[PDB]
RNA sequence: UUAUUAAAAACACAGCACUGUGCAAACACGAAAGUGGACGUAUACGGUGUGACGCCUGCCCGGUGCCGGAAGGUUAAUUGA
RNA sequence: CCUUGAUGUGUAGGAUAGGUGGGAGGCUUUGAAGUGUGGACGCCAGUCUGCAUGGAGCCGACCUUGAAAUACCACCCUUUAAUGUUUGAUGUUCUAACGUUGACCCGUAAUCCGGGUUGCGGACAGUGUCUGGUGGGUAGUUUGACUGGGGCGGUCUCCUCCUAAAGAGUAACGGAGGAGCACGAAGGUUGGCUAAUCCUGGUCGGACAUCAGGAGGUUAGUGCAAUGGCAUAAGCCAGCUUGACUGCGAGCGUGACGGCGCGAGCAGGUGCGAAAGCAGGUCAUAGUGAUCCGGUGGUUCUGAAUGGAAGGGCCAUCGCUCAACGGAUAAAAGGUACUCCGGGGAUAACAGGCUGAUACCGCCCAAGAGUUCAUAUCGACGGCGGUGUUUGGCACCUCGAUGUCGGCUCAUCACAUCCUGGGGCUGAAGUAGGUCCCAAGGGUAUGGCUGUUCGCCAUUUAAAGUGGUACGCGAGCUGGGUUUAG
């Protein structure tokens, strides 16, 4: 509706692209980014400062022509700034004590709602979780419980 | 009190939101504020545990159980001054502070509830047989047809504007002569309890006459055609001559020069609207013979005109 | 914007390629197009249209 | 108190409250020594808000600041399959 | 991390079923089903196992399970048991580093400092280099041009028609708009064909369904906004198709130029049709970005002693919301009434002369209302003029200075006259009146409110006039409003 209205909208997308290049390689693969865009990211930091502007012009160019919300939404989870991400972790730890203290009454909800949960391994993990807590041993396996639930949270496959 | 259990399971699309909202969609009949007060009452269990913090974030996999109570108009005994009562028409003199139709906040104690107590099966006719509305702060005559064929004839008469209605009012200012006012009216743009004159409003016609004047006030007789909500007040106020003692539509208090202490007390004592209906004319449903009735001047108006008569005869004379 | 720029490489062993644009969304199939190649002085097929 | 247009309702004021500070105290002046605080010791010192006295200071932790807790995710220098 | 053997209880179910393939058999007298302890897993629900007792054998679709096997052969996942390897983390003891603004002694008739003993901490704290985080506390900057306002916005490039005054070009806060694509077919060739709208007839079927017969040869269509063209059709359909090709390209046009467009024709290899010929994109005009610097391929082009290599160069190529679109940084938002400096009437406000949109004043046209009777008195729908003291805009400026509003003193001028004066008409009996004309000689108020101009009120007279005087008068006064600094 206004040429300058598009301008600030496009410029806002430009600084978003400048945030992707300023993000580490290990966390770069987390976002569902296409290979064509991904390949342009690695060349962006290794190019000289003036070429970064051209690369920033590149990154903005084919990022506007496609959908942006899933990329922005996925980036928000990694930054842990989207509201649904932090509450998801709240319920993820809310089912820990619901499961680590009983071990039988909490598995029903997980299997009924999530069909990719390996109940063969989950029961054994709770067996170790009960053993370490009862024997007042350091929680060397409690961390792995959260990783498995977190991994299955976003379709581990 | 209706003690009925209420247990439901929250779904997975209420993620990251509070407690008051979550129960609202799953229970459409109860909204957030109704849910809020019962949460503070320590009578709602979530996951088998009672909660005290309505601003908690609940996502899913929880079983909420509400174990508490839940819950046309009950008639009430109200004194009514019957003027004329028979099998077809009911003429009643409505006293002060009595609304003709109950609303949200007055389940019992109104004209309709009193008429229900006065005659139990009166609920058969719609609206218990009332045909026109009137302000509760204004006393006057009210007409109710007993039988339902009389309801059809009465509403059709007002559509053709056949029934004549008369009002007695007291206003401020030294009036000069009568006349007619024709100004469209709609709702006030800002305040929701005011019905102000609007050029693109509903067309309206009202006539006014004068019987005698006073110092800075007047006693006047007038006829109203359409009995809409507060029609008579605004059309009298659109000529910047507001009614005496009207708190909503009348102007700010303005005692006259050299007013006695008793006169100022009377305006304070007369803290209601200056309106009264004296003479009503109707056509009988199954006979076709006119009836005429008159309403005595209420005691507050008797002293109001008395104090103004003494003041006018003492200062100006 | 929606269009994706593509490169057409000769089916022969030479590395000479041509530049052009095709909409992948509507035509995802690889092109079967032959165009003149100066290095081989003949006409050669071009493939791998992204 | 604005020398040299504003002497006031402005500043300050004893009091009140919060917070920081266990002595080689906090803080300030100082590349540092060292000094002030103080040759004092939580009824002491510093910072902030208000400003006699009487009646009182109600609700809210959402964002920022502060404290504690850390279950978890991201994260450089470092080492070199 | 290297083998070492177990290890996987949602459910019906002989019952502590792990996923991916083969699978109706492998194993065993190089000595077995099934009975016991030892060690041990262990949710004692159950299971593995050295030993010999024992002296010749075990399964699997079985019906059921979402899923069928301790019938075996493998990649293996998780949990975990015991050695050896590597590296971390935590806790305890000590002193010899280090600290000690603890005590004591000496230099030393010394609250500095140093040296010595002891006590207390102690490899902590602290310090040096790098690094993560915080960091307007501090430092250097940026906040482009066009006009708008309580705060914010929009425009900057290209294209179409008109404005545009018949070569070209021609601006404005002039009126209408569009583009940042798309097409591997919607290009080329060859061949073929020609609609809107309406009449009659015709079934569900209607204002299109597709049409049979008709005036129309394009008012239809031409991917999209508009314009100009399009019948040889550029519009429509089908076969083949890549000329949307490589190196060029005389010549011309447009711009100051960078650039952009047209481009006959040559060499090669192609597609179409038999051939003559056409094809270097789309009917055309917007669909875009010069250079610097980055990725890829080629070029032994060069290769800081020799041979390489690294690097550089050339060519093609993808590389901009460089959108401020001839593109100052790769990297930058605001205020200053606390401001300052150098300039400008190149640029606002008040006043002055253009102006009459709006509104005030005069006149004319005169239907109608007016006891008869239009202008005795009004007068609807309109028109022509004048100061112009409201509400406005235009070029001219005193920014190296043009001091306000109001009050006091002082007045002056014009008459569109407030009184006095002379009259006309009167629906003017007299007084008292109303309108109009002439007449500026004189006079034309005192107090409360508010800084007031104005106005209200109180009270007099003949009234307490209207305007110019830059809405007079601060090199006469006043500083009450407006009033920098608190």
């Amino acid at each position: 509706v206004s040429k300058s209205e598009i301008k600030r909208d496009a410029e806002e997308l430009k600084r978003l692209g400048a945030e992707i290049v300023d993000l580490g390689k290990n966390a770069l693969d987390k976002i569902p980014l296409d290979a064509d865009l991904r390949a342009a990211i690695e060349l962006a930091q290794r190019i000289k400062m003036e070429g970064r502007r051209r690369q920033l012009q590149l990154i903005g160019k084919m990022l506007r022509q496609r959908d942006v919300e899933p990329i922005r939404q996925a980036l928000d989870k990694l930054k842990n700034r989207h509201n649904q991400q932090v509450v998801l972790f709240h319920k993820l730890e809310n089912l820990r004590d619901r499961l680590i203290d009983q071990g039988d009454d909490a598995i029903a909800e997980v299997l009924n709602l999530w069909p990719d949960a390996d109940r063969q391994q989950l029961r054994t993990l709770i067996r170790n979780a009960k053993k370490e807590k009862e024997g007042n041993k350091p929680p060397k396996s409690a961390r792995q419980i959260f990783q498995y639930l977190r991994e299955l949270a976003e379709n581990e496959g | 009190a209706q003690r009925v259990q209420l247990t439901a399971t929250v779904s997975e699309n209420q993620l990251g939101q509070r407690l008051d909202q979550a129960l609202a969609e799953m229970f459409p009949d109860y909204s957030r504020s109704r849910i809020k007060e019962w949460i503070l009452d320590q009578r709602v269990l979530v996951n088998g545990k009672v909660c005290d913090k309505p601003k908690e974030k609940v996502l899913g996999g929880e079983q909420v159980a509400i174990n508490a109570e839940i819950e046309r108009f009950e008639p009430q005994d109200i004194p009514l001054d019957i003027v004329y009562e028979d099998e077809d028409i009911i003429i009643i003199n409505k006293p002060r502070d009595l609304v003709v139709h109950p609303g949200a906040g007055n389940p019992d104690g109104t004209v309709l509830n009193a008429l229900l107590h006065y005659y139990p099966p009166i609920a058969d006719v719609p609206r218990a047989g009332i045909v026109h509305r009137l302000d509760k702060d204004t006393t006057g005559l009210m007409v109710v047809a007993k039988t339902v064929p009389a309801q059809t004839r009465l509403v059709e008469s007002l559509q053709r504007r056949e029934i004549t209605r008369e009002y007695e009012a007291v206003a401020i200012g030294h009036m000069t002569a009568g006349g007619t006012v024709d100004e469209p009216i709609s709702r006030h743009p800002t305040k929701r309890t005011h019905m102000a004159v609007h050029p693109m409003g509903k067309p309206a016609v009202t006539h006014y006459r004068i019987m005698e004047h006073f110092r800075v006030h007047t006693r006047l007789r007038l006829r109203l055609e359409t009995g809409r909500t507060h029609q008579i007040r605004v059309h009298m106020a659109h000529i910047t001559h507001p009614l005496v003692g009207d708190p909503v539509y009348g102007g700010r208090p303005r005692p006259p020069k050299g007013a006695s202490e008793a006169f100022i007390s009377t305006l304070r004592k007369f803290d209601r609207q200056a309106l009264h209906a004296t003479m009503l004319r109707l056509y009988h449903p199954i006979s076709g013979i006119e009836m005429e009735w008159h309403a005595p001047i209420p005691q507050d108006m008797v002293e109001l005109i008395e104090v103004m008569r003494a003041d006018f005869e003492e200062h100006k004379d | 914007g929606i269009r994706e720029k593509i490169k057409l490489v000769s089916s022969a062993g030479t590395g000479h390629f041509y530049t052009t644009t095709k909409n992948k969304r509507t035509k995802p199939e690889k092109l079967e197009l032959k165009k003149f190649d100066p290095v081989v002085r003949q006409h050669v097929i071009y493939k791998e249209a992204k």
